[PDB]
Protein backbone atom coordinates (compact mmCIF):
# COMPACT_ATOMS: atom_id res chain seq x y z
CA UNK A 1 0.00 0.00 0.00
CA UNK A 2 1.92 2.35 -1.32
CA UNK A 3 1.72 3.46 -5.35
CA UNK A 4 3.64 0.43 -6.52
CA UNK A 5 4.61 2.60 -9.49
CA UNK A 6 7.50 1.00 -11.42
CA UNK A 7 9.07 3.65 -14.04
CA UNK A 8 12.38 2.75 -13.52
CA UNK A 9 15.88 2.65 -16.13
CA UNK A 10 17.90 4.94 -17.10
CA UNK A 11 18.90 2.74 -20.83
CA UNK A 12 22.29 1.05 -19.91
CA UNK A 13 25.18 0.25 -22.29
CA UNK A 14 28.42 -1.62 -22.06
CA UNK A 15 27.27 -0.64 -18.10
CA UNK A 16 27.46 3.01 -18.39
CA UNK A 17 24.34 5.01 -18.43
CA UNK A 18 23.04 6.73 -21.41
CA UNK A 19 20.21 9.05 -20.87
CA UNK A 20 18.80 10.32 -23.93
CA UNK A 21 15.32 10.46 -22.46
CA UNK A 22 12.39 9.40 -23.95
CA UNK A 23 12.93 11.26 -27.49
CA UNK A 24 15.78 8.57 -28.59
CA UNK A 25 15.60 5.36 -28.33
CA UNK A 26 16.56 1.65 -30.09
CA UNK A 27 20.60 2.85 -28.98
CA UNK A 28 23.34 1.40 -30.63
CA UNK A 29 27.08 1.63 -29.41
CA UNK A 30 29.07 3.04 -32.21
CA UNK A 31 32.93 3.70 -30.85
CA UNK A 32 34.23 6.39 -28.48
CA UNK A 33 34.77 10.00 -28.83
CA UNK A 34 37.27 12.47 -26.90
CA UNK A 35 35.08 12.56 -23.16
CA UNK A 36 32.80 9.43 -23.93
CA UNK A 37 30.79 6.99 -26.14
CA UNK A 38 28.93 7.51 -28.68
CA UNK A 39 25.56 5.82 -29.64
CA UNK A 40 23.30 5.84 -32.38
CA UNK A 41 19.91 5.94 -31.53
CA UNK A 42 16.14 6.96 -33.69
CA UNK A 43 14.73 9.81 -33.26
CA UNK A 44 11.17 10.06 -32.55
CA UNK A 45 10.12 13.15 -33.64
CA UNK A 46 12.36 13.13 -36.94
CA UNK A 47 11.89 9.97 -37.53
CA UNK A 48 15.47 9.47 -38.60
CA UNK A 49 18.52 7.46 -36.81
CA UNK A 50 21.17 9.82 -35.52
CA UNK A 51 24.34 10.00 -33.46
CA UNK A 52 24.46 11.18 -29.67
CA UNK A 53 27.87 11.54 -27.72
CA UNK A 54 28.06 11.33 -24.67
CA UNK A 55 30.34 14.34 -22.63
CA UNK A 56 31.76 14.32 -19.40
CA UNK A 57 34.57 16.61 -19.15
CA UNK A 58 33.45 18.45 -15.53
CA UNK A 59 36.55 17.12 -13.62
CA UNK A 60 39.58 19.04 -16.07
CA UNK A 61 39.95 21.88 -16.87
CA UNK A 62 41.19 21.55 -20.35
CA UNK A 63 38.31 19.11 -21.62
CA UNK A 64 35.66 21.88 -20.16
CA UNK A 65 37.60 24.30 -22.55
CA UNK A 66 37.66 21.93 -25.45
CA UNK A 67 33.50 21.37 -24.92
CA UNK A 68 32.82 24.48 -24.55
CA UNK A 69 34.56 25.64 -27.74
CA UNK A 70 32.76 22.70 -29.83
CA UNK A 71 29.48 23.54 -28.05
CA UNK A 72 29.63 27.65 -28.88
CA UNK A 73 31.32 27.35 -32.66
CA UNK A 74 29.04 24.34 -33.83
CA UNK A 75 25.60 26.28 -32.51
CA UNK A 76 26.48 29.69 -34.54
CA UNK A 77 28.05 27.84 -37.19
CA UNK A 78 25.54 26.72 -40.02
CA UNK A 79 26.66 25.24 -43.39
CA UNK A 80 26.60 22.22 -45.70
CA UNK A 81 29.83 20.96 -45.45
CA UNK A 82 29.70 21.51 -41.40
CA UNK A 83 28.67 19.23 -39.07
CA UNK A 84 25.15 20.61 -36.84
CA UNK A 85 24.19 20.55 -33.87
CA UNK A 86 20.53 19.13 -33.25
CA UNK A 87 19.92 19.12 -29.46
CA UNK A 88 21.71 18.71 -26.27
CA UNK A 89 20.62 16.90 -23.71
CA UNK A 90 21.43 17.55 -19.68
CA UNK A 91 20.07 17.39 -16.14
CA UNK A 92 17.92 20.25 -15.64
CA UNK A 93 20.01 21.63 -12.61
CA UNK A 94 23.49 22.39 -13.12
CA UNK A 95 24.38 20.17 -9.62
CA UNK A 96 22.94 16.94 -11.60
CA UNK A 97 24.92 17.81 -14.64
CA UNK A 98 27.71 15.42 -15.13
CA UNK A 99 27.10 14.83 -18.76
CA UNK A 100 26.43 16.51 -21.85
CA UNK A 101 24.67 14.56 -24.54
CA UNK A 102 25.24 16.25 -28.35
CA UNK A 103 22.82 15.12 -30.68
CA UNK A 104 24.17 15.26 -34.52
CA UNK A 105 23.27 13.94 -37.87
CA UNK A 106 24.08 10.72 -38.85
CA UNK A 107 26.63 9.68 -41.25
CA UNK A 108 27.64 5.97 -42.43
CA UNK A 109 30.78 6.42 -43.45
CA UNK A 110 34.13 8.64 -43.66
CA UNK A 111 36.92 9.42 -45.22
CA UNK A 112 39.55 7.28 -42.85
CA UNK A 113 37.02 4.23 -43.14
CA UNK A 114 37.27 4.88 -47.52
CA UNK A 115 40.59 4.96 -47.59
CA UNK A 116 40.62 2.09 -45.91
CA UNK A 117 38.74 0.20 -48.31
CA UNK A 118 38.45 1.82 -51.59
CA UNK A 119 41.19 3.62 -54.17
CA UNK A 120 38.84 6.72 -55.24
CA UNK A 121 37.77 7.76 -58.80
CA UNK A 122 39.53 10.80 -59.40
CA UNK A 123 35.98 12.42 -60.04
CA UNK A 124 35.46 11.50 -56.19
CA UNK A 125 38.99 12.89 -54.97
CA UNK A 126 37.93 15.90 -56.79
CA UNK A 127 34.20 16.41 -55.11
CA UNK A 128 35.75 15.44 -51.81
CA UNK A 129 38.31 18.29 -51.90
CA UNK A 130 35.82 20.64 -53.43
CA UNK A 131 33.58 19.85 -50.39
CA UNK A 132 36.47 20.50 -47.96
CA UNK A 133 37.71 23.19 -48.86
CA UNK A 134 34.37 24.76 -49.28
CA UNK A 135 33.53 23.94 -45.51
CA UNK A 136 36.52 25.38 -44.53
CA UNK A 137 36.26 28.91 -46.01
CA UNK A 138 33.31 29.55 -44.03
CA UNK A 139 34.92 27.97 -41.01
CA UNK A 140 38.24 30.26 -41.72
CA UNK A 141 35.80 33.07 -42.55
CA UNK A 142 34.41 32.90 -39.09
CA UNK A 143 38.02 33.48 -38.10
CA UNK A 144 38.14 29.78 -36.31
CA UNK A 145 41.17 27.30 -36.31
CA UNK A 146 40.36 24.38 -36.87
CA UNK A 147 43.73 22.63 -35.70
CA UNK A 148 42.39 18.43 -36.72
CA UNK A 149 41.44 17.81 -39.74
CA UNK A 150 42.35 14.41 -40.91
CA UNK A 151 40.11 11.78 -43.05
CA UNK A 152 38.48 10.30 -39.97
CA UNK A 153 36.87 13.82 -39.15
CA UNK A 154 35.34 14.22 -42.43
CA UNK A 155 31.57 12.78 -42.59
CA UNK A 156 30.51 11.00 -45.48
CA UNK A 157 27.44 9.86 -46.71
CA UNK A 158 26.51 7.50 -50.09
CA UNK A 159 25.42 10.56 -51.83
CA UNK A 160 28.90 11.95 -51.41
CA UNK A 161 28.11 14.59 -49.14
CA UNK A 162 30.76 15.63 -46.47
CA UNK A 163 30.67 17.06 -43.82
CA UNK A 164 33.62 18.20 -41.48
CA UNK A 165 32.98 17.22 -37.45
CA UNK A 166 35.04 17.09 -34.55
CA UNK A 167 35.40 20.79 -33.64
CA UNK A 168 36.87 20.18 -30.10
CA UNK A 169 40.62 21.19 -30.86
CA UNK A 170 39.21 24.21 -32.77
CA UNK A 171 39.22 27.92 -31.40
CA UNK A 172 38.86 31.51 -32.63
CA UNK A 173 41.94 33.56 -33.25
CA UNK A 174 40.34 37.44 -34.28
CA UNK A 175 43.29 38.76 -36.51
CA UNK A 176 42.30 42.00 -35.10
CA UNK A 177 44.75 40.44 -32.45
CA UNK A 178 48.24 39.44 -32.39
CA UNK A 179 48.14 35.86 -31.09
CA UNK A 180 51.93 34.93 -31.31
CA UNK A 181 52.50 33.26 -27.95
CA UNK A 182 48.99 32.76 -26.91
CA UNK A 183 48.09 29.73 -29.10
CA UNK A 184 48.42 25.95 -27.60
CA UNK A 185 51.14 24.16 -28.84
CA UNK A 186 50.69 20.51 -29.71
CA UNK A 187 47.78 20.71 -31.85
CA UNK A 188 46.77 18.65 -35.39
CA UNK A 189 46.87 15.07 -35.22
CA UNK A 190 50.75 14.37 -35.55
CA UNK A 191 50.91 13.15 -39.51
CA UNK A 192 48.45 15.99 -40.38
CA UNK A 193 50.95 18.58 -38.58
CA UNK A 194 52.16 21.43 -39.71
CA UNK A 195 56.00 22.00 -40.19
CA UNK A 196 55.52 25.47 -38.40
CA UNK A 197 53.50 23.86 -35.40
CA UNK A 198 56.59 22.23 -34.45
CA UNK A 199 58.84 25.33 -35.64
CA UNK A 200 56.79 28.91 -35.09
CA UNK A 201 55.97 27.15 -31.32
CA UNK A 202 52.64 28.99 -30.50
CA UNK A 203 52.74 30.92 -33.37
CA UNK A 204 51.32 29.57 -36.03
CA UNK A 205 48.19 30.77 -37.69
CA UNK A 206 44.59 29.60 -39.74
CA UNK A 207 46.96 27.92 -42.68
CA UNK A 208 47.96 24.85 -40.53
CA UNK A 209 44.36 23.77 -42.09
CA UNK A 210 45.88 23.84 -45.61
CA UNK A 211 48.69 22.05 -44.98
CA UNK A 212 46.19 19.14 -43.17
CA UNK A 213 44.20 19.41 -46.47
CA UNK A 214 47.33 18.98 -48.42
CA UNK A 215 48.52 16.13 -46.41
CA UNK A 216 44.39 14.25 -47.00
CA UNK A 217 44.56 15.07 -50.47
CA UNK A 218 48.33 12.90 -51.14
CA UNK A 219 46.23 10.11 -49.07
CA UNK A 220 43.25 10.23 -51.02
CA UNK A 221 45.91 9.67 -54.04
CA UNK A 222 47.66 7.04 -52.92
CA UNK A 223 45.53 5.62 -50.11
CA UNK A 224 48.64 5.59 -47.58
CA UNK A 225 49.28 8.99 -45.38
CA UNK A 226 52.01 10.86 -47.08
CA UNK A 227 53.86 11.71 -43.65
CA UNK A 228 53.79 8.95 -41.15
CA UNK A 229 56.18 10.13 -38.43
CA UNK A 230 56.57 8.31 -35.08
CA UNK A 231 56.99 11.56 -32.90
CA UNK A 232 57.77 15.27 -33.74
CA UNK A 233 61.17 14.51 -34.68
CA UNK A 234 60.32 11.72 -37.11
CA UNK A 235 57.80 13.86 -38.20
CA UNK A 236 59.65 16.75 -39.06
CA UNK A 237 62.08 14.20 -40.59
CA UNK A 238 58.99 12.74 -42.84
CA UNK A 239 58.54 16.31 -44.34
CA UNK A 240 61.82 17.17 -45.79
CA UNK A 241 62.07 14.17 -46.93
CA UNK A 242 60.26 15.04 -49.71
CA UNK A 243 59.57 18.62 -49.68
CA UNK A 244 63.22 18.72 -49.30
CA UNK A 245 65.96 20.70 -47.01
CA UNK A 246 64.16 24.42 -46.65
CA UNK A 247 65.20 26.75 -48.90
CA UNK A 248 67.71 29.60 -47.49
CA UNK A 249 64.55 32.34 -47.69
CA UNK A 250 62.52 29.98 -46.12
CA UNK A 251 64.54 29.07 -43.48
CA UNK A 252 65.43 32.52 -42.31
CA UNK A 253 61.35 32.52 -42.18
CA UNK A 254 61.96 30.57 -39.10
CA UNK A 255 60.87 32.64 -36.46
CA UNK A 256 62.53 30.51 -33.30
CA UNK A 257 66.21 30.45 -33.16
CA UNK A 258 66.69 26.97 -31.27
CA UNK A 259 64.02 25.49 -34.70
CA UNK A 260 66.21 27.35 -37.13
CA UNK A 261 69.44 25.83 -35.45
CA UNK A 262 67.98 22.54 -35.72
CA UNK A 263 67.11 22.66 -39.49
CA UNK A 264 70.72 24.11 -39.91
CA UNK A 265 71.54 20.36 -38.58
CA UNK A 266 70.39 18.41 -40.63
CA UNK A 267 72.05 17.00 -43.78
CA UNK A 268 70.94 18.40 -46.81
CA UNK A 269 67.80 16.13 -48.59
CA UNK A 270 66.65 16.91 -52.39
CA UNK A 271 63.07 17.53 -53.02
CA UNK A 272 61.11 14.73 -54.20
CA UNK A 273 58.79 15.45 -57.53
CA UNK A 274 55.52 15.37 -57.21
CA UNK A 275 54.51 12.59 -59.70
CA UNK A 276 57.59 10.59 -58.45
CA UNK A 277 55.37 9.77 -55.56
CA UNK A 278 52.11 10.17 -57.75
CA UNK A 279 52.63 8.62 -61.27
CA UNK A 280 49.29 8.45 -61.55
CA UNK A 281 47.54 11.14 -60.27
CA UNK A 282 45.96 14.06 -62.37
CA UNK A 283 48.46 16.44 -63.14
CA UNK A 284 46.28 19.48 -61.66
CA UNK A 285 45.91 17.95 -58.68
CA UNK A 286 49.56 18.08 -58.19
CA UNK A 287 49.86 21.55 -58.90
CA UNK A 288 47.22 21.93 -56.12
CA UNK A 289 48.94 19.38 -53.95
CA UNK A 290 52.38 21.59 -54.39
CA UNK A 291 50.55 24.79 -52.94
CA UNK A 292 48.51 23.45 -50.31
CA UNK A 293 52.05 21.28 -49.00
CA UNK A 294 54.49 24.62 -49.03
CA UNK A 295 56.47 24.57 -46.48
CA UNK A 296 56.26 28.04 -45.40
CA UNK A 297 53.12 28.97 -44.43
CA UNK A 298 53.29 32.20 -46.07
CA UNK A 299 54.09 31.26 -49.56
CA UNK A 300 51.10 28.45 -48.90
CA UNK A 301 47.81 28.73 -50.66
CA UNK A 302 44.71 30.04 -48.44
CA UNK A 303 41.45 28.46 -49.01
CA UNK A 304 39.76 31.04 -51.42
CA UNK A 305 42.36 30.70 -54.13
CA UNK A 306 42.73 26.56 -53.50
CA UNK A 307 38.70 26.77 -54.82
CA UNK A 308 39.83 29.00 -57.19
CA UNK A 309 42.52 26.52 -58.51
CA UNK A 310 42.03 24.78 -62.21
CA UNK A 311 41.49 21.69 -60.54
CA UNK A 312 38.12 22.43 -59.17
CA UNK A 313 36.70 24.23 -62.24
CA UNK A 314 34.05 22.03 -62.43
CA UNK A 315 32.46 22.79 -58.85
CA UNK A 316 33.75 26.25 -58.35
CA UNK A 317 31.19 28.76 -57.62
CA UNK A 318 31.75 31.68 -55.22
CA UNK A 319 28.30 32.94 -55.31
CA UNK A 320 27.41 28.85 -53.73
CA UNK A 321 30.34 29.03 -51.24
CA UNK A 322 29.10 31.05 -47.79
CA UNK A 323 30.82 32.77 -45.61
CA UNK A 324 29.95 33.43 -42.10
CA UNK A 325 27.87 36.32 -41.54
CA UNK A 326 28.75 37.28 -37.70
CA UNK A 327 32.87 36.52 -37.65
CA UNK A 328 33.57 35.58 -33.72
CA UNK A 329 35.99 37.86 -31.97
CA UNK A 330 38.55 38.34 -29.40
CA UNK A 331 36.30 38.04 -26.49
CA UNK A 332 34.71 34.82 -26.93
CA UNK A 333 38.66 33.05 -26.84
CA UNK A 334 38.40 34.23 -23.16
CA UNK A 335 38.10 30.85 -21.86
CA UNK A 336 40.84 30.33 -19.27
CA UNK A 337 38.92 30.34 -16.62
CA UNK A 338 37.91 27.80 -13.55
CA UNK A 339 36.55 24.16 -14.26
CA UNK A 340 33.34 25.37 -12.25
CA UNK A 341 32.92 28.54 -14.17
CA UNK A 342 33.24 26.69 -17.24
CA UNK A 343 30.67 24.37 -16.39
CA UNK A 344 28.56 27.27 -15.69
CA UNK A 345 28.53 28.51 -19.15
CA UNK A 346 28.55 25.09 -20.72
CA UNK A 347 25.27 25.31 -18.29
CA UNK A 348 24.34 28.75 -20.31
CA UNK A 349 24.77 27.45 -23.78
CA UNK A 350 22.68 24.39 -23.68
CA UNK A 351 19.96 26.40 -21.51
CA UNK A 352 17.72 26.58 -25.04
CA UNK A 353 17.55 22.98 -25.42
CA UNK A 354 15.80 21.80 -22.44
CA UNK A 355 12.28 21.09 -22.54
CA UNK A 356 9.89 24.01 -22.82
CA UNK A 357 12.45 26.86 -23.20
CA UNK A 358 10.87 29.66 -24.23
CA UNK A 359 12.90 31.96 -26.79
CA UNK B 1 61.97 -12.76 -35.10
CA UNK B 2 60.72 -12.24 -31.66
CA UNK B 3 61.41 -8.29 -31.23
CA UNK B 4 59.75 -7.43 -33.97
CA UNK B 5 56.63 -8.72 -33.01
CA UNK B 6 57.37 -7.28 -29.06
CA UNK B 7 57.63 -3.99 -30.58
CA UNK B 8 54.53 -4.11 -32.50
CA UNK B 9 53.02 -5.37 -29.68
CA UNK B 10 54.09 -2.50 -26.90
CA UNK B 11 52.78 0.01 -29.40
CA UNK B 12 49.29 -1.76 -29.63
CA UNK B 13 48.39 -1.72 -25.97
CA UNK B 14 48.53 -5.46 -26.15
CA UNK B 15 49.38 -5.99 -22.45
CA UNK B 16 49.17 -9.91 -22.74
CA UNK B 17 50.88 -10.09 -26.26
CA UNK B 18 53.58 -8.58 -24.65
CA UNK B 19 53.60 -10.47 -21.11
CA UNK B 20 53.68 -13.68 -23.74
CA UNK B 21 56.52 -12.67 -25.95
CA UNK B 22 58.90 -11.80 -22.68
CA UNK B 23 58.37 -15.35 -21.44
CA UNK B 24 59.19 -16.46 -25.06
CA UNK B 25 62.64 -14.77 -24.44
CA UNK B 26 62.17 -11.34 -26.49
CA UNK B 27 64.77 -9.15 -26.29
CA UNK B 28 63.16 -6.12 -23.89
CA UNK B 29 66.07 -3.86 -25.61
CA UNK B 30 64.74 -4.80 -29.62
CA UNK B 31 65.32 -1.83 -32.00
CA UNK B 32 63.66 -0.30 -34.10
CA UNK B 33 64.58 1.02 -37.38
CA UNK B 34 64.62 4.30 -36.29
CA UNK B 35 66.07 3.43 -32.48
CA UNK B 36 62.56 3.03 -30.58
CA UNK B 37 62.76 0.08 -28.34
CA UNK B 38 59.97 -0.97 -26.71
CA UNK B 39 59.87 1.30 -23.59
CA UNK B 40 59.50 3.97 -26.57
CA UNK B 41 56.23 3.13 -27.57
CA UNK B 42 54.66 2.12 -24.57
CA UNK B 43 55.27 5.30 -22.42
CA UNK B 44 54.28 6.67 -26.17
CA UNK B 45 51.12 5.61 -25.50
CA UNK B 46 50.13 5.72 -21.93
CA UNK B 47 49.95 1.98 -21.50
CA UNK B 48 51.08 1.92 -17.67
CA UNK B 49 51.21 -2.03 -17.22
CA UNK B 50 53.56 -2.51 -20.14
CA UNK B 51 56.06 0.36 -19.18
CA UNK B 52 56.23 -1.50 -15.81
CA UNK B 53 57.07 -5.15 -17.19
CA UNK B 54 59.39 -3.75 -19.86
CA UNK B 55 61.24 -2.33 -16.87
CA UNK B 56 60.96 -5.39 -14.39
CA UNK B 57 62.65 -7.61 -17.46
CA UNK B 58 65.43 -5.33 -18.00
CA UNK B 59 64.33 -2.46 -20.63
CA UNK B 60 66.57 0.95 -21.07
CA UNK B 61 65.26 3.43 -19.13
CA UNK B 62 67.46 5.93 -20.78
CA UNK B 63 67.14 4.62 -24.46
CA UNK B 64 67.62 7.08 -26.97
CA UNK B 65 66.73 6.84 -30.73
CA UNK B 66 68.25 7.53 -33.51
CA UNK B 67 66.58 11.62 -32.82
CA UNK B 68 67.84 11.27 -29.28
CA UNK B 69 64.21 11.33 -28.10
CA UNK B 70 63.52 8.96 -24.77
CA UNK B 71 61.18 7.40 -23.03
CA UNK B 72 60.94 10.37 -20.97
CA UNK B 73 60.33 12.82 -23.54
CA UNK B 74 57.54 10.86 -24.90
CA UNK B 75 55.73 10.28 -21.85
CA UNK B 76 56.24 13.88 -21.19
CA UNK B 77 54.58 15.14 -24.64
CA UNK B 78 51.16 13.39 -24.29
CA UNK B 79 51.11 14.22 -20.09
CA UNK B 80 51.57 10.74 -19.51
CA UNK B 81 51.91 11.54 -15.06
CA UNK B 82 51.56 8.71 -13.72
CA UNK B 83 54.22 6.82 -16.53
CA UNK B 84 56.61 9.89 -16.16
CA UNK B 85 56.70 8.94 -12.44
CA UNK B 86 57.80 5.58 -12.57
CA UNK B 87 60.53 6.13 -15.22
CA UNK B 88 61.82 9.03 -12.89
CA UNK B 89 61.63 6.18 -10.13
CA UNK B 90 63.64 4.09 -12.17
CA UNK B 91 66.42 6.18 -13.03
CA UNK B 92 65.56 8.44 -16.00
CA UNK B 93 67.93 11.24 -16.79
CA UNK B 94 65.75 14.52 -16.72
CA UNK B 95 67.89 16.45 -18.06
CA UNK B 96 68.26 14.43 -21.51
CA UNK B 97 68.10 16.72 -24.66
CA UNK B 98 66.47 15.11 -27.68
CA UNK B 99 68.42 16.58 -30.85
CA UNK B 100 66.38 19.33 -30.49
CA UNK B 101 67.83 20.48 -27.61
CA UNK B 102 64.42 19.61 -25.98
CA UNK B 103 64.11 18.33 -22.51
CA UNK B 104 61.30 16.80 -21.09
CA UNK B 105 61.07 19.83 -18.44
CA UNK B 106 61.16 22.07 -21.44
CA UNK B 107 58.38 20.27 -22.99
CA UNK B 108 56.08 20.72 -19.87
CA UNK B 109 56.95 24.40 -20.09
CA UNK B 110 55.95 24.53 -23.86
CA UNK B 111 52.90 22.89 -22.84
CA UNK B 112 51.64 24.23 -20.04
CA UNK B 113 51.51 21.37 -18.00
CA UNK B 114 51.88 22.83 -14.63
CA UNK B 115 51.37 19.27 -12.91
CA UNK B 116 53.95 17.82 -14.98
CA UNK B 117 56.33 20.39 -14.35
CA UNK B 118 55.94 19.96 -10.23
CA UNK B 119 56.56 16.21 -11.22
CA UNK B 120 60.17 16.96 -12.93
CA UNK B 121 61.36 19.05 -10.16
CA UNK B 122 61.02 16.48 -7.13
Amino acid sequence: HAMAAAAAGPEMVRGQVFDVGPRYTNLSYIGEGAYGMVCSAYDNLNKVRVAIKKISPFEHQTYCQRTLREIKILLRFRHENIIGINDIIRAPTIEQMKDVYIVQDLMETDLYKLLKTQHLSNDHICYFLYQILRGLKYIHSANVLHRDLKPSNLLLNTTCDLKICDFGLARVADPDHDHTGFLTEYVATRWYRAPEIMLNSKGYTKSIDIWSVGCILAEMLSNRPIFPGKHYLDQLNHILGILGSPSQEDLNCIINLKARNYLLSLPHKNKVPWNRLFPNADSKALDLLDKMLTFNPHKRIEVEQALAHPYLEQYYDPSDEPIAEAPFKFDMELDDLPKEKLKELIFEETARFQPGYRS
Amino acid sequence: DLGKKLLEAARAGQDDEVRILMANGADVNALDEDGLTPLHLAAQLGHLEIVEVLLKYGADVNAEDNFGITPLHLAAIRGHLEIVEVLLKHGADVNAQDKFGKTAFDISIDNGNEDLAEILQK
